């Protein structure tokens, strides 16, 4: 599998020009389609082979596919191109559909995502269980992701991840679990959550007791 | 004015086999291939295979291979999808596009798509701890503690802050679905830590489906 | 899963003139400066060969007028080409170029040729469409947008490729292909060239003779032929329509064979360097003559001169007793079936047509000879027998029969060489 590398979220001011870089290995072998999908509906196809672009599709949109990367172009975005943008490769044999990529037409300024961890309590230790709870809250931009930290290590096992929701004041928030033993609880000596958001990150940490 | 009709929004159990249809109008069906295009909620999609409509001559995913079909119909000119040995992670929204009938390209229309759900839990009660303040949740003037009501089926459950009275820094999150079918989530709230124990924080569970009402107290940890 | 691809073009194909070309060995039998003459199919010498516009583009907003017609095949066809791409594939020959008649077909793809002699399903448009990979390598050549289905299957053969590109060529040069096909006692012979040419409008002037490249021994009926052509998959739409496929240009030259005469000038080597076409015109006649290509002045004697006769005036006497049958199948009353009549028809002039066609007779069985040539011969007697018997008595009328009245009425020998006429009669020997 050639799978394709995307990033998950691009902010941009009303009035710039966007860039999605949907970069795979191989990739110039390859014929690549850009799709347009807004929250709710179903997809809809904005370049089909290589900067071809059809009928319908305001001139604004334009591809692009040289190396090892595609790129899509969006010059002069509106907040109606608002979507998830999604690239696709085909061959002769196979089709690879890449990752999302939320654009947002950045209605305000970016806020910074407030972090909040708690360790499991007193009674769920008693309980013969253990979760670590990651609270994300108001960081307008929704891009945010998590990692999850032991000690010194990153751990990808026991996690559960809520997709950002809106609250009233139109920014966004998020929550993750930690599933563990509490004698797992009790091995390491500390654990930490940190979110991404912007390239910027911000973590926090917790030790038992 | 090309037309991709779907159908369902079908429940299964964890073993069953689903059928899924997606009817054509607007163009000559017999001269197109249909492609069937998987999406798990929050994720990305994924390419299940592919079917020309002038004699049978399907593609499939390694992925799926060996446990989808996919047939037509030209007589009524519709496209059917059948998995078998459902399980979770197989929950999704399923879409028809319309592909030429050769080159396996070309995801034009996309009719609506339909949401196949499986799962089998019925109804279940919240247990509930109390996430106790701390200093590692502890910074200069304000101090946050919470409560954690997790693995109930029936969606709607509430969590309030004193029968009602703090409505200052309460926010309930959104509830977590986990791989076990059961609901989760966490309400907390942030509060002077000049008053840790100081005042009274009683979050009052209640779970309407069910019957479940249930106060519990957090306090600094021990 | 064939394509409407025929868009009607007003314009006529033009005519161009072959000058000398379309000669090849006729026989597989070294010579070395043999001077040769040969009756066989051959092209004619300054003949009328046309020239013959496939697909052509137009740049409006890029316009194809695609027109790929189908050809009688009289009794072979000199085929002629330059072009510079590889967009003529193979042919098809056949009767019907359908279903219930067996037909022929041949295709060069880039490293092989494949000929099937088979029972095919050919659509109104064929073509060989071909698929590529975005770095321009092939991917799949689908021989189904040729045919339908192909079934009951005959010949196959594989084997080298007849025509090849050789892109390049000495900065700027011409490939001119040249091919013969012709289908003689149940065998299909193919003769081939190629020769380097430079921008010429036409067919060149010089000469190259035609080595035979393949006898395929198939003993099929061929009376019509077509030539395939191979389009690219666009990928720029998703239908299979006439917008789905892009071209280039094609063009070739299609002249018929005649059995003609040809004075062949050998080499040392081995190889034809120059004939010429006897008939035509008088002094090659001449050359002809003499077996040599100068002649010295004088005055030769060439052939003859022989007025031809049309119609053919057969003259003869009138016709008086055309014979009265009229007495014995027009009689008033028979004989008796156990003491049959015998009348000794004699010297006369008898019209065995008035019988033959005169509907009445329900019975009219000859037997020595078939009825239509009665009146064509002649005899030294004609016996005539009546009488009449039931209705289902009629077949013991008969050489080599038995029954009632065969046995002791009435016996035929078992060389008979006459005819049986018999016609119901029940309104008048029938009576209350
Ligand atoms: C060119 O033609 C030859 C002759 O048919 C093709 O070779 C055959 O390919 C098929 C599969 O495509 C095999 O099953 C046969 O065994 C092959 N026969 C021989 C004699 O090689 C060849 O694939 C064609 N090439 C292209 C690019 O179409
Ligand atoms: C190949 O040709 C043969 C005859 O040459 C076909 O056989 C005939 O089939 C029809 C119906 O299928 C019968 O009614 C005839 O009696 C058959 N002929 C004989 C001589 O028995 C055969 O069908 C052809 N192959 C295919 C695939 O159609
Ligand atoms: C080869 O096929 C052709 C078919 O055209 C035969 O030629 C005659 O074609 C006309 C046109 O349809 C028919 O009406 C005649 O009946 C055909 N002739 C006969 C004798 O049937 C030609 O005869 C065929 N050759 C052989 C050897 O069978
Ligand atoms: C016997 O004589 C009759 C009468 O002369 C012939 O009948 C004629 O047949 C022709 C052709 O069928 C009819 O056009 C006439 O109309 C018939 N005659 C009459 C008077 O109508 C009959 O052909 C004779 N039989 C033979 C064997 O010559
Ligand atoms: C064009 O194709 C259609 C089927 O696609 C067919 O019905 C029609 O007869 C074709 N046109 C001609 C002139 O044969
Ligand atoms: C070839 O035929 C066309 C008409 O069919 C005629 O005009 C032309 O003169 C002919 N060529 C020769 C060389 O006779
Ligand atoms: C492939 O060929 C087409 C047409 O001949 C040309 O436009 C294209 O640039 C070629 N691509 C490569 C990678 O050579
Ligand atoms: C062919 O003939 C030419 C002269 O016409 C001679 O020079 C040459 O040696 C011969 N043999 C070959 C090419 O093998």
């Amino acid at each position: 599998l050639p799978v394709l590398t995307q990033p998950p979220s691009v902010s941009v001011s009303p009035g710039q020009t966007a860039s999605i870089t949907c970069s795979g290995d191989k990739l110039g072998d390859k014929f690549t389609c850009w799709y347009q999908q807004k929250p709710g509906q179903s997809p809809v196809q904005v370049i089909y082979q290589d900067t071809h672009r059809p009928s319908g599709i305001p001139e604004r949109f334009s591809g692009s596919n040289s190396g090892n990367t595609a790129t899509l172009t969006i010059s002069g975005t509106q907040a109606v191109d608002e979507a998830d943008y999604y690239c696709q490769a085909w061959d002769s044999s196979t089709v690879i559909f890449g990752g999302g990529t939320k654009l947002t037409v950045l209605g305000q300024p970016k806020a910074a995502p407030s972090v909040t961890l708690f360790p499991p309590s007193s009674e769920e230790l008693q309980a013969n269980k253990a979760t670590l709870v990651c609270l994300i809250s108001d960081f307008y931009p929704g891009a945010v992701t998590v990692a999850w930290k032991a000690d010194s290590s990153p751990v990808k096992a026991g996690v559960e991840t809520t997709t950002p929701s809106k609250q009233s004041n139109n920014k966004y928030a998020a929550s993750s679990y930690l599933s563990l033993t509490p004698e797992q609880w009790k091995s390491h000596r500390s654990y930490s959550c940190q979110v991404t958001h912007e390239g910027s990150t911000v973590e926090k940490t917790v030790a038992p007791t | 004015q090309v037309q991709l009709q779907q159908s369902g929004a079908e429940v299964k159990k964890p073993g069953a086999s689903v059928k899924v249809s997606c009817k054509a109008s607007g163009y000559t069906f017999s001269r197109y291939g249909i492609s069937w295009v998987r999406q798990a909620p929050g994720q990305g999609l994924e390419w299940m295979g592919w079917i020309s409509a002038y004699k049978g001559n399907t593609n499939y995913a390694q992925k799926f291979q060996g446990r989808v079909t996919m047939t037509t119909d030209t007589s009524t000119s519709t496209a059917y999808m059948e998995l078998r040995s459902l399980r979770s992670d197989d929950t999704a929204v399923y879409y028809c596009a319309r592909s030429p009938p050769d080159f396996l390209g070309w995801f034009d229309p996309w009719g609506q798509g339909t949401l196949v759900t499986v799962s089998s839990a019925s109804t279940k009660g919240p247990s509930v701890f109390p996430l106790a303040p701390s200093s590692k949740s502890t910074s200069g003037g304000t101090a946050a503690l919470g409560c954690l009501v997790k693995d109930y089926f029936p969606e709607p459950v509430t969590v309030s802050w004193n029968s009602g009275a703090l409505t200052s820094g309460v926010h309930t999150f959104p509830a977590v679905l986990q791989s076990s079918g059961l609901y989760s989530l966490s309400s907390v709230v942030t509060v002077p830590s000049s008053s840790l124990g100081t005042q009274t924080y009683i979050c009052n569970v209640n779970h309407k489906p069910s019957n479940t009402k249930v106060d519990k107290k957090v306090e600094p940890k021990s | 899963q064939c394509v409407n691809l025929t868009t009607r073009t007003q314009l006529p194909p033009a005519y161009t003139n072959s000058f000398t070309r379309g000669v090849y060995y006729p026989d597989k039998v070294f010579r070395s400066s043999v001077l040769h003459s040969t009756q066989d199919l051959f092209l004619p010498f300054f003949s009328n060969v046309t020239w013959f516009h496939a697909i052509h583009v137009s740049g409006t907003n890029g316009t194809k007028r695609f027109d790929n017609p189908v050809l009688p095949f009289n009794d072979g066809v000199y085929f002629a080409s330059t072009e510079k791409s590889n967009i003529i594939r193979g042919w098809i020959f056949g009767t019907t170029l359908d279903s219930k008649t067996q037909s022929l077909l041949i295709v060069n793809n880039a490293t092989n040729v494949v000929i099937k002699v088979c029972e095919f399903q050919f659509c109104n448009d064929p073509f060989l469409g071909v698929y590529y990979h975005k770095n321009n390598k092939s991917w799949m050549e689908s021989e189904f947008r040729v045919y339908s289905s192909a079934n009951n299957c005959t010949f196959e053969y594989v084997s080298q490729p007849f025509l090849m590109d050789l892109e390049g060529k000495q900065g700027n040069f011409k490939n001119l292909r040249e091919f013969v096909f012709k289908n003689i006692d149940g065998y299909f012979k193919i003769y081939s060239k190629h020769t380097p040419i430079n921008l010429v409008r036409d067919l060149p002037q010089g000469f190259s003779a035609l080595e035979p490249l393949v006898d395929l021994p198939i003993g099929i009926n061929i009376t019509r032929f077509q030539t395939l052509l191979a389009l690219h998959r666009s990928y720029l739409t998703p239908g299979d329509s006439s917008s789905g496929w892009t071209a280039g240009a094609a063009a070739y030259y299609v002249g018929y064979l005649q059995p003609r005469t040809f004075l062949l000038k050998y080499n040392e080597n081995g190889t034809i360097t120059d004939a010429v076409d006897c008939a035509l015109d008088p002094l090659s006649e001449t050359k002809c003559t003499l077996k040599s290509f100068t002649v010295e002045k004088g005055i030769y004697q060439t052939s003859n001169f022989r007025v031809q006769p049309t119609e053919s005036i057969v003259r003869f006497p009138n016709i008086t007793n055309l014979c009265p049958f009229g007495e014995v199948f027009n009689a008033t009353r028979f004989a008796s079936v156990y003491a049959w009549n015998r009348k000794r028809i004699s010297n006369c002039v008898a019209d065995y047509s008035v019988l033959y066609n005169s509907a009445s007779f329900s019975t009219f069985k000859c037997y020595g000879v078939s009825p239509t040539k009665l009146n064509d011969l002649c005899f030294t007697n004609v016996y005539a027998d009546s009488f009449v018997i039931r209705g289902d008595e009629v077949r013991q009328i008969a050489p080599g029969q038995t029954g009632k009245i065969a046995d002791y009425n009435y016996k035929l020998p078992d060389d008979f060489t006459g005819c049986v006429i018999a016609w119901n009669s029940n309104n008048l020997d029938s009576k209350v």
